[PDB]
């Protein structure tokens, strides 16, 4: 009697634990605990997540130890707020995102002591730069199945929004399993603490480069354009030639002056802009 | 510009699908179909492409 | 306006001069405040013609709001003792004014002679000619969905094929599609159940004296089943029988309310008791909705913030849009956040001017849902007007912001700003119609499907087209549907792809190989291609040149099914029947014929699977684009008072 | 007559200008 619209929240702060947690034992599979807060019926919010110790060598995520959860979650609180766990996340290396035979015996577990537990797959090799990929999942009862009954009642178009990965299909993907939506909570107080602080410098805009230094760059690249320049002149005349998707596929093995020499120049304005800029915006700051 | 962000957003799942094997057509039959030798692999008959 | 004075006057007469003003006056005009000045300055010729015309003295009147001066108007045709054109211009103030402006109209002339001017202004016979109408033709077929039978699964297309067919009997109560076989009904449950229950209400709207008792079989000493949705649907089975009408009901309403079980029945009478009083700010119903949407739980807030919006409709209330803005800062629940995305939208409609001050406060809320929320309130707070301002903000979320939802909800707003100019309305989503982003694909689908959908517009289809093959599954829904309100009710009338579009439905409902949300379109996008048996459209504006507040905000709430699949049966407001009706002195419709001057096959129904003088007798129907190419017998003893230009009811004049 | 072409063709104008906005707003944020 699932909604399909479950729509897991996460964080803005649970991700970067899980992603740092699951990079730490890339080669293994690492497990955790969600402490997170039921809200409606049809959404389920995480707030923070803590990691379990790994049992030693062996790339699984074989059992969980009672008296450390305890231990942990009675310190916790003490110190910050309540939370109840509400599911389990443990990062898959590079095969993706899906639930192997373990993966699935150990998430009953979790689901007879909470029916609602949500079990959350983390990839810290595949995620780049802007894809994270979690793709939260959870069980299905092999009673409907059996009873052959389509679980999850859908009731808006919300849940059939991502396309499930062929690879994970492979596996008990709307199978064994069915994923639910995954969506983060950002706001400006965190996002203006991270985004406005990760690259920035204090004083290095007035700060002339080694000046000695900053002409023998140009002379090095420049010199590279006497050169490469001449090689242009050579690049021009064979071109414009028959079937050109020939000439296109004749510069695979040999460098085209075309777009070095614009690499180049592109370096050299703006190394000097910004260089020469400074040099009257210093004459004017200080005396 | 609109068409350049949807080429290379398809690429991710284009650069998925199998790539193919690359053989040697010993000799051609009928009923457009040949009779090509597959790199360190044994021989196939193998249906032709309508293109 | 002297000079313009001076001009009502001329060496030149009347025929076609102070008629094209008017026409020119209201396509143009944008400000209001010259609106006003020069349209009760088209009023006054009229008045001191020497045989004034009053077809349209009111109409031109409905837009200024003066309810009392209609009121005199219609005495002076009392008085003056003719009962012919103070009847007909009776019928048409009820089909295009606000009910807040004709609830103050009765007023005057109640504060039997006091029966024959309240009857003809609720419109209780018109919805009975209607209802006559309707049921006298209809012509649905049992092949068209049987084949769609057999293509439905244990999946959402059960809930999908039982709102198909609803949508082909809007009005006619011809519940035997869900009759005939009922263990497939039993298939699907826990939500169809409500659904289900729903369609009954759609099929039956119109049938209001047999209402209470035809929902009788819901009650709990009748039956007292092990599903409680069933019997909630019961209420929301009301509002879509009772639409725009709230008689006995608000108190029957109210009554079941009052009393709150487990909230899955408060979701139908929040719904139902909204569709009952749409648009009449009654602080009782307003109040109790307070108590049960600050009740906090999910489950109801969708149908308490919906059903807020609803009766205090068109308000600009300044409590509720502090109460409904209110609310949505502080509740952890999101759907009943998502409820509220239309609920502070509909207060604030038919403005254009007033939503400054929303408009900005919701647009730059940092939650998602009331950044679109404030989207919506531009796309019904501009209808129609055409404004660049609404336009120029609405691009630029619509391509810029963040999330997608916000940016799907901004083109789709598109659609109600530029309806009333249809053939330039493409030319702003040619490029959105192949974005990167798939979300922004699907608003503009969405929008050529609720800006133009009573035109067959040739481009428009023409962008559709391409768009109904995109890899996207759920972009693809949005492409079919477009194209069902497009070619509603045309038979190669408008382009030859009507008969290309149904075959190209039914391959992607027999195909095993479709996405299953994939097919839920074009499953309903049949059904609505053949809404009511082909004798309903959807239209936002009127024949008399108001725009239908009923389609708006019907078709804005159909869109929004996302979020809620039985939350898009806000589709029965926005058809609007075409036919035309004559009728006797008072009250008896005659038994006259009304003949075509085109060919036979334009106007055939699609029929199961040369004359120029197309026969249909008065309870006829002629589809808008044609209703110009019809012959009124002179040689009959009944004459129409009305042009036979303009569809709808007509008195007819007996010679 | 000419009034219909006058501020028919007003509109227009007034109508190119704001497709300049969006075809130059979504520039800005296509390269993006
Ligand atoms: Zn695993």
């Amino acid at each position: 009697a699932v909604d399909t619209a479950e729509q897991v929240y996460i964080s803005s702060l649970a991700l970067l634990k899980m992603l740092k947690h699951g990079r730490a034992g890339v080669p293994m599979e690492v497990m955790g605990l969600m402490l997170g807060e039921f809200v409606d019926d049809y959404t389920v919010r995480v707030i923070d997540v803590f990691a379990m110790p790994q049992s030693g060598t062996g790339v699984s995520v074989e059992a969980v130890d009672p008296v450390f959860q305890a231990k942990m979650l009675d310190m916790l609180k003490q110190t910050g707020r309540p939370e109840m766990v509400v599911g389990w996340y443990h990062s898959h290396p590079g095969f993706g995102c899906w639930l192997s035979g373990v993966d699935i015996n150990t998430q009953q577990s979790f689901e007879a002591l909470s029916e609602r537990a949500v079990a959350v797959v983390v990839d810290p090799i595949q995620s780049v730069k802007g894809k994270v990929v979690i793709d939260a999942f959870r069980l299905i009862n092999a009673n409907m199945m059996v009873l052959g009954h389509e679980p999850r009642q859908t009731t808006s178009n919300l849940g059939h929004l991502n396309k499930p990965s062929i690879q994970a299909l492979i596996h008990g993907l709307n199978r064994h399993y069915y994923s639910i939506t995954i969506n983060y909570r950002k706001n400006e107080l965190e996002q203006k603490m991270l985004l406005n602080l990760h690259k920035k410098s204090w004083m290095e805009g007035l700060t002339l480069q080694d000046y000695s230094e900053h002409c023998k760059h140009n002379e090095s690249v420049v010199k590279e354009m006497l050169e490469l320049a001449k090689n242009y002149n050579k690049a021009v005349e064979e071109e414009d030639k028959m079937t050109p998707e020939q000439l296109a596929i004749k510069n695979v093995g040999k460098q085209d002056p075309k777009r070095h020499l614009e690499e180049h120049v592109d370096v050299l304005m703006t190394s000097n802009i910004v260089q020469c800029l400074a040099a009257m915006l210093d004459t004017v700051v200080f005396k | 510009l609109n068409a350049k962000v949807r080429l290379l957003r398809e690429e991710l799942q284009l650069l998925q699908e199998q790539g193919s094997y690359v053989g040697e057509v010993v000799r051609a039959m009928d009923k457009k179909k040949v009779l090509v030798k597959v790199h360190p692999e044994g021989k196939f008959v193998v249906d032709v492409d309508k293109n | 306006l002297d000079v313009f004075e001076k001009t009502i006057l001329e060496s030149n007469d009347v025929p076609g001069m102070l008629a094209y003003s008017l026409k020119l006056c209201m396509s143009l005009m944008q400000n209001k405040q010259f609106r006003n000045k020069v349209l009760r300055v088209l009023v006054k010729i009229y008045m001191n013609l020497e045989k004034p015309d009053f077809i349209n003295v009111c109409q031109c009147l409905i837009f200024l709001d003066d309810p009392q001066a209609v009121s005199d108007i219609l005495e002076k045709l009392v008085k003056e003792d003719n009962l012919l054109m103070a009847y007909q211009i009776c019928f048409d103030l009820y089909e295009s004014a606000s009910q807040q402006f004709l609830s103050s109209v009765i007023q005057n002339l109640r504060t039997d002679q006091t029966l024959k001017m309240i009857k003809i202004l609720s419109g209780e016979m018109a919805i009975e000619l209607h209802l006559q109408f309707l049921i006298r033709n209809n012509n649905t077929d049992l092949m068209i969905l049987k084949n769609t039978k057999d293509a439905v699964r244990n999946s959402v297309c059960h809930t999908a094929t039982v709102i198909a067919n609803s949508f082909m009997h809007c009005g006619t109560t011809s519940d035997q599609f869900l009759r005939d076989n009922l263990e497939w009904l039993a298939r699907a449950t826990n939500w169809a159940k409500f659904t289900a229950t729903a369609s009954l209400g759609v099929i039956h709207k119109g049938h209001e004296k047999e209402a209470l008792q035809l929902m009788a079989t819901y009650l709990p000493k009748d039956t007292s089943p092990g599903s409680a949705y069933q019997e909630g649907g019961g209420l929301y089975a009301l509002g879509l029988i009772h639409a725009n009408h709230g008689g006995d009901i608000i108190d029957y309403l109210l009554n079941q309310l009052k009393n709150a079980s487990n909230d899955i029945v408060r979701h139908g009478g929040s719904l139902g008791l909204g569709l009952a009083a749409m648009g009449t700010a009654r602080q009782d119903v307003y109040d109790l909705l307070k108590t049960n949407l600050y009740q906090d739980d999910a489950v109801t807030g969708e149908a308490a913030g919906l059903a807020l919006g609803l009766v205090m409709l068109g308000s600009k209330n300044a409590q509720a849009i502090e109460d409904m803005v209110g609310y949505a800062q502080e509740t952890q629940h999101e759907k009943i956040l998502r409820g509220l995305a239309v609920g502070i939208a509909l207060v604030m409609y038919g403005r254009m001017e007033e939503a400054d001050a929303l408009i900005e406060s919701l647009c730059r809320d940092k939650d998602p849902i009331l950044r679109r929320s404030g989207m919506y309130t531009v796309a019904m707070a501009y209808c129609g007007s055409g404004n660049n301002k609404a336009i120029r903000r609405l691009l630029h979320v619509a391509v810029s912001d963040v999330n997608d939802d916000v940016r799907r909800a901004a083109v789709e707003s598109l659609g109600f700003i530029l309806f009333r100019t249809p053939e330039q309305c493409p030319s702003v989503v040619s490029l959105l119609s192949e974005s990167y982003n798939p979300h922004v694909r699907y608003g503009a689908a969405m929008a050529l499907g609720i800006c133009c959908a009573g035109t067959g517009n040739k481009e428009a289809i023409n962008l559709l087209e391409p768009m109904t093959n995109d890899p996207v599954n759920y972009v693809r829904q949005g492409a079919l549907i477009a194209s069902a309100l497009i070619m509603i009710q045309q038979t190669e009338i408008t382009c030859p792809k009507v008969n290309q579009f149904r075959q190209l439905y039914s391959k992607v409902i027999n195909d095993k190989h479709d996405d299953v949300m994939a097919k839920f379109g074009a499953i309903l996008a049949q059904g609505i291609l053949d809404a009511g048996g082909h004798n309903v459209t959807i239209s936002l504006q009127s024949r008399t040149g108001h725009t239908h507040m009923p389609s708006v905000v019907g078709v804005l709430v159909f869109t929004q099914f996302w979020f809620w699949f039985p939350l898009s049966h806000f589709l029965s407001l926005a058809y609007t029947p075409t036919c035309v009706i004559g009728l006797n002195k008072d009250l008896k419709m005659p038994k006259v014929q009304y003949k075509s001057n085109c060919k036979p096959s334009t106007f055939a129904y699609p029929a199961p699977l040369e004359p120029n003088f197309q026969l249909l007798d008065n309870p006829a129907r002629v589809m808008p684009a044609q209703l110009k190419v019809l012959t009124m017998p002179e040689t009959c003893r009944y004459q129409p008072f009305k042009p036979l230009s303009i569809g709808g009811i007509i008195i007819l004049k007996d010679t | 007559d000419l009034y219909s072409r006058y501020k028919k063709l007003q509109q227009e104008l007034e109508f190119l200008e704001v497709q300049e906005e969006y075809i130059k707003d979504e520039q800005k944020n296509l390269k993006k």
